[PDB]
């Protein structure tokens, strides 16, 4: 009928970015922790 | 100030995933061969 509400406006696909890095770091800090919770260190 | 909240938009989320895969696989690789080049001549 009508009244869309827009669509494509930022933010939208800046997302795509941010959940990059946000994974990243959210992967990184799950399997550094899991690989160090067995006393697995690379260098001390 | 942060992007306004959102709930659409799910082609986002695979890229954002490809992203992170694709990133550690490239940086494990260079990470990896940046350090070892450091330890040892493994190319001949």
């Amino acid at each position: 009928e009508g009244c869309p509400t827009n669509g494509p406006k930022i933010p939208s696909i800046a997302t795509g970015m941010v959940g990059a890095l946000l994974l990243l770091l959210v992967v990184a800090l799950g399997i550094g922790l899991f690989m160090r919770r067995r006393h697995i260190v690379r260098k001390r | 100030g942060c992007p306004a909240e959102q709930r659409a938009s799910p082609l986002t989320s695979i890229i954002s995933a490809v992203v992170g895969i694709l990133l550690v696989v490239v940086l494990g690789v260079v990470f990896g061969i940046l350090i070892k080049r450091r330890q040892q001549k493994i190319r001949k």
